[PDB]
RNA sequence: CUGGUCCACCCGUGACGCUGAGGCGCGAAAGCGUGGGGAGCAAACCGGAUUAGAUACCCGGGUAGUCCACGCCCUAAACGAUGCGCGCUAGGUCUCUGGGUCUCCUGGGGGCCGAAGCUAACGCGUUAAGCGCGCCGCCUGGGGAGUACGGCCGCAAGGC
RNA sequence: AGCGCCGGCCAACUCCGUGCCAGCAGCCGCGGUAAUACGGAGGGCGCGAGCGUUACCCGGAUUCACUGGGCGUAAAGGGCGUGUAGGCGGCCUGGGGCGUCCCAUGUGAAAGACCACGGCUCAACCGUGGGGGAGCGUGGGAUACGCUCAGGCUAGACGG
């Protein structure tokens, strides 16, 4: 776990109408984008994955949220190759505020997959043989990543700040640690460990989100091999 | 454990055709009466539901309030909306010289020497929000200390 | 003139037995027992949730009640504790405990306070050996409580004093069963008493 | 122009530290730097230091904080919660010891200006002297 | 013929500054006085319709006036309904006008959205309603009443 | 042994009688056949040789805000400017010491008030003793800030 010279991707995004809070974290200006300073980027890297292997080899659960399609598949990717939930389609308000709640929807969720194997799923009309198909494929749709919470986590890993705003929120309400990858317009000061990057392209995320997650597992011991998202890159 | 003080009910209305439409709000402050306390202010379709829902709001949205012998570290002023909470400690014998308001959330904090004055609007639900910000104001000789080291 | 009327009643308007009569209030009849309920035609309805002022009222009317004493006097001893030093809740106490009708009582020499009372109204009571007739008079620190040499052979007295022999009393207080004499040791403290009174509350009643 | 050198200074720190600033100038004076002297040593301003801007005398002031805090609004608790001007032109305040201020049962301060110098409540207090009564500050 | 004002240079004076009771001047429209001038428009007014009536709205006419010169009048939702000056406290965006090494920086204006903050909300937010200091003006429940009396001003109407 | 209360504020509730009547009412409001609000009765609360009413003062009333308020839309920015008096005034040094601050000292009647003991059996009432200083005069002292006189400075203002 580890790595320097990484201008081969991050650094330096989104034009100007940033966030001055931000500008901590900036280098310069170049065609009119921010370049943000790896330097800088190093030392947030260090303090946030050390507060990784810090809940990672202790049992720590933590919730990766990332909407952005920009990193959708890429987050759902590196997130099951964990113990760790994720939030892929769409955040929905309360999950973490109302996790009792929008948690019977997890509790319905599964119970929805044993009538669909059980000597029931022939009974009653097409009438409730579409209704509940349909009720237990949404269900899905959203719930496949936070799926896995029994419990509040014991920290968030966001993509985009600005974007998961609305899970951040809930995250800091909650006292619950905050990670995430953030981008030059975003506020800093509501993320508890930043990681100071390119928060759109593909390459970018992959890189950061798949050596977060190494560190996951070779934290909680398991030698595991490369990213197989490594492909979703293209 | 905690104590429980409805500081007040009330019954307001919304409008539909056909007529009105009532509601309920309680403001209850909950409290151990040892540097412990918490404001609530719940509205339902039935006064008891209220005051209950009022009670749960109470519980999270507690304060440590840093008593020194049944009074506070030292006076301050807090300004909820219109309304101004003057508190001012005292010494032992002198009492809880306040307001319903005041007095309820002030007691239950376990406060029991205070020189208290309602300022501006008094409306009791931005009288009592005010006291508790006053309270968590409140800083310790050692609170001050811890910030003004470094 | 201090009341003077239905004494267990006022028991139980306070919902707790007050001794106005000493006897009668420890044998099954100070009505409290069995007949706790307030007096009058709507003594047993449910009562309804006391505003911060009635329990304030109330607390104040039970203290006051359980000397016997006038609003007015009552409130001349609340406003001189106040100006005194020291807290104000005890220091009332310490001075309604002072006065000579409350002592006579507390010595044994009646079984009640409105019996205290008279026997000093009557001169059968003697402070450091002058008559003092004066219920109200406040007993200091050191001064001997005794009966009229005249009245130690009074039926009422012998009965009262008799019961005294053997019966423990006061800690700021000290009876000298033999020749009747009784010493007022020291101002009781807020500790030594036990009054069912949160005086707190008849502070704030007045603090209004 | 400015009618208050004082009470600018007093709200220039007012307002940096609203928005937590690290230092933040202000137009140097004697006076002004003798009041710094007093805040730093109470240990309200982590310092002050002499500095010139531009070719003009000024003093950057660092200003110091709590630490990030929990929940929503992680925003530092402030050192300075309070600093409010007292005497000013046209209001002049004077006190005599025997009226000097005790500012938050001591948990604050108040800097007087004493023939004896520039002191807080507490100095003046000791030398037995009272003067105009500055500002206070908690 | 003449006022204000912005920018660049950093050249001259050396705190000569800010505010400002009273005073003085300016002050939309209507209105007044004297003399002009009147196309169009149009209070009053003369008629035609409408209407239950229609001292209105719609239609045909039409005088003062609207315009000019001199004097007067001194009021307004004279409004940003926000007194003047200075210092301080994110940014984005559009625009007018200077200078620059003319991506875009800088200065002075005009708008919008918004950090912090403020506000009863609505909203305000470097063009504050923020944080501050200075000085002026003004408020203190509604009606009676901007009335009565008095004073001052005005030809009057009326104004303060 | 009385007197006043028992709709809320505000401690205390029932029956009957009266019906928008007769009446109550500090404020909000009660009474047009089931009135805890009228009148009576029973009951209850409060106080007690007194209890209520009227009037008047301070309080609550930071409701004129010194402590301690306001003026965009709630009452409130003068229609605007010019400017008199006045209020207010940047950075450095020096003299003075008027403001301001410190020390002594005189004055500050007695009574009253406060504390402590006492005398009338208590108390009210009274006596003795004890601090308590603000204000002003005098005599010393200090000089940071304000003031004043001198001399400097360019970051305000003005000029080229
Ligand atoms: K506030
Ligand atoms: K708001
Ligand atoms: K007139
Ligand atoms: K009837
Ligand atoms: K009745
Ligand atoms: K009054
Ligand atoms: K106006
Ligand atoms: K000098
Ligand atoms: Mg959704
Ligand atoms: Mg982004
Ligand atoms: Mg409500
Ligand atoms: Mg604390
Ligand atoms: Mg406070
Ligand atoms: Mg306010
Ligand atoms: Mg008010
Ligand atoms: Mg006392
Ligand atoms: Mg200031
Ligand atoms: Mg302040
Ligand atoms: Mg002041
Ligand atoms: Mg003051
Ligand atoms: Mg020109
Ligand atoms: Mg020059
Ligand atoms: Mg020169
Ligand atoms: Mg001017
Ligand atoms: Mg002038
Ligand atoms: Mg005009
Ligand atoms: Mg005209
Ligand atoms: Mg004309
Ligand atoms: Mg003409
Ligand atoms: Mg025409
Ligand atoms: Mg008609
Ligand atoms: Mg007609
Ligand atoms: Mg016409
Ligand atoms: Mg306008
Ligand atoms: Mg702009
Ligand atoms: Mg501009
Ligand atoms: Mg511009
Ligand atoms: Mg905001
Ligand atoms: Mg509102
Ligand atoms: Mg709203
Ligand atoms: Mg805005
Ligand atoms: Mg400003
Ligand atoms: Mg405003
Ligand atoms: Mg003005
Ligand atoms: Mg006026
Ligand atoms: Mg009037
Ligand atoms: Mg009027
Ligand atoms: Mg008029
Ligand atoms: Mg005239
Ligand atoms: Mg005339
Ligand atoms: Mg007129
Ligand atoms: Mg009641
Ligand atoms: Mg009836
Ligand atoms: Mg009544
Ligand atoms: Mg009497
Ligand atoms: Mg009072
Ligand atoms: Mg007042
Ligand atoms: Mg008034
Ligand atoms: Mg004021
Ligand atoms: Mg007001
Ligand atoms: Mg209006
Ligand atoms: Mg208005
Ligand atoms: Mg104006
Ligand atoms: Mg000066
Ligand atoms: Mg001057
Ligand atoms: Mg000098
Ligand atoms: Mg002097
Ligand atoms: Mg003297
Ligand atoms: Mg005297
Ligand atoms: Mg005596
Ligand atoms: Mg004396
Ligand atoms: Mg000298
Ligand atoms: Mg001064
Ligand atoms: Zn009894």
């Amino acid at each position: 776990v580890k790595e320097l010279l990484e201008a081969g991707v991050h650094f330096g995004h989104e034009r100007k109408r940033w966030n001055p809070k931000f500008a901590r974290y900036i280098y310069a200006e170049r065609n009119g984008i921010h370049i943000i300073d790896l330097q800088k980027t190093m030392e947030e890297l260090e303090r946030t994955f050390r507060f990784i292997e810090d809940l990672a080899m202790r049992g720590g659960t933590i919730l990766f949220v990332g909407t952005k399609k920009q990193a959708q598949d890429i987050v759902r990717m590196e997130a099951e190759r964990a113990g760790m939930p994720y939030v892929n389609q769409r955040w929905l308000g309360g999950m973490l505020t109302n996790f009792k709640t929008i948690s019977q929807r997890v509790h319905r969720l599964e119970e929805l997959e044993a009538l669909f194997a059980s000597p029931e799923i022939e009974e009653r009309p097409k009438k409730e043989q579409v209704r509940l198909k349909h009720e237990l494929e949404r269900l899905q749709k959203y719930l496949s990543g936070f799926r896995l919470l029994k419990r509040l986590p014991d920290a968030i890993f966001v993509v985009d700040p600005t974007k998961e705003a609305i899970a951040v929120r809930e995250a800091r309400k909650l006292f619950i640690p905050v990670i995430a990858l953030a981008d030059t317009d975003s506020d800093p000061d509501l993320v508890d460990y930043i990681i100071p990057g390119n928060d759109d392209a593909i390459r970018s995320i992959q890189l950061i989100l798949s050596r977060a997650v190494d560190l996951i597992i070779q934290a909680r011991g398991g030698v595991v091999e490369p990213s197989p998202s490594y492909a979703l890159v293209q | 454990d905690f104590e429980e003080k409805m500081i007040l009910i009330r019954r307001t209305a919304r409008m539909q055709a056909g007529g009105r439409r009532f509601r309920f709000g309680a403001l209850v402050v909950v409290g151990d009466r040892q540097g412990r306390v918490g404001l609530g202010f719940g509205k339902a379709p039935e006064v008891p539901l209220a005051v209950q829902k009022a009670g749960y709001y109470a519980r999270r949205n507690m304060v440590e309030v840093p008593l020194q012998n049944g009074t506070i570290p030292h006076e301050i002023e807090v300004e909820f909306g219109a309304s101004k909470i003057v508190l001012k400690p005292a010494a032992p014998g002198t009492g809880v010289i306040a307001g319903a308001v005041p007095r309820a959330i002030l007691e239950l904090a376990g406060v029991t020497d205070i020189l208290t004055k309602e300022l501006g609007s008094r409306n009791p639900i931005n009288i009592a929000y005010a006291t508790m910000e006053a309270l968590r104001q409140l800083r310790t000789k050692a609170d001050v200390e811890r910030l003004r080291k470094g | 003139g201090r009341y003077i009327g239905p004494v267990c009643r006022l028991c139980r308007r306070e919902g707790v037995k007050l001794y106005l009569k000493g006897e009668r209030c420890y044998s099954p009849k100070c009505a409290m027992e069995r007949r706790p309920y307030p007096p009058g035609q709507h003594g047993q309805k449910r009562a309804r949730r006391p505003s911060d002022y009635a329990v304030r009222l109330r607390e104040k009317q039970k203290l006051r009640r359980i000397y016997g004493i006038s609003e007015r006097q009552f409130r001349n001893l609340f406003e001189e504790a106040s100006k005194k030093k020291g807290v104000t809740g005890s220091v009332f106490l310490g001075l309604l405990e002072s006065r000579l009708d409350n002592v006579v009582y507390r010595l044994g020499f009646a079984v009640s306070r409105r019996q205290a009372r008279q026997l000093v109204r009557h001169g059968h009571i003697t402070v450091n050996g002058r008559r003092v007739d004066l219920p109200s008079y406040r007993v200091r620190p050191g001064d001997e409580i005794a009966v009229a040499e005249k009245s130690r052979n009074l039926e009422l007295i012998r009965q009262n004093l008799e019961a005294m022999k053997g019966r423990k009393v006061g800690p700021w207080l000290s009876l000298d069963v033999e020749g009747m004499k009784g010493k007022f040791l020291r101002l009781p403290d807020r500790e030594d008493l036990a009054l069912p009174v949160n005086e707190q509350l008849v502070i704030e009643f007045y603090s209004r | 122009m400015l009618t208050d050198p004082i009470a600018d200074m007093l709200t220039r720190i007012r307002n940096a530290t609203r928005v937590y600033k690290e230092s933040t100038d202000v137009p140097a004076s004697r006076f002004k730097e003798e009041i710094l002297r007093i805040l730093a040593r109470e240990g309200f301003i982590k310092g002050y230091e002499r500095v010139d801007v531009d070719g003009k005398p000024y003093l950057r002031v660092y200003l110091k904080y709590g630490p990030r805090r929990q929940g929503p609004d992680p925003r530092p608790e402030q050192v300075i919660h309070h600093i409010r001007r007292i005497s000013k032109p046209g209001r002049r305040v004077y006190v005599g010891v025997k009226e000097i201020p005790r500012v938050r049962r001591g948990l604050g301060i108040a800097i007087l200006s004493t023939s004896k110098g520039v002191l807080t409540d507490r100095e003046a207090r000791k030398l037995g002297v009272g003067g105009e009564l500055i500002c206070e500050v908690w």
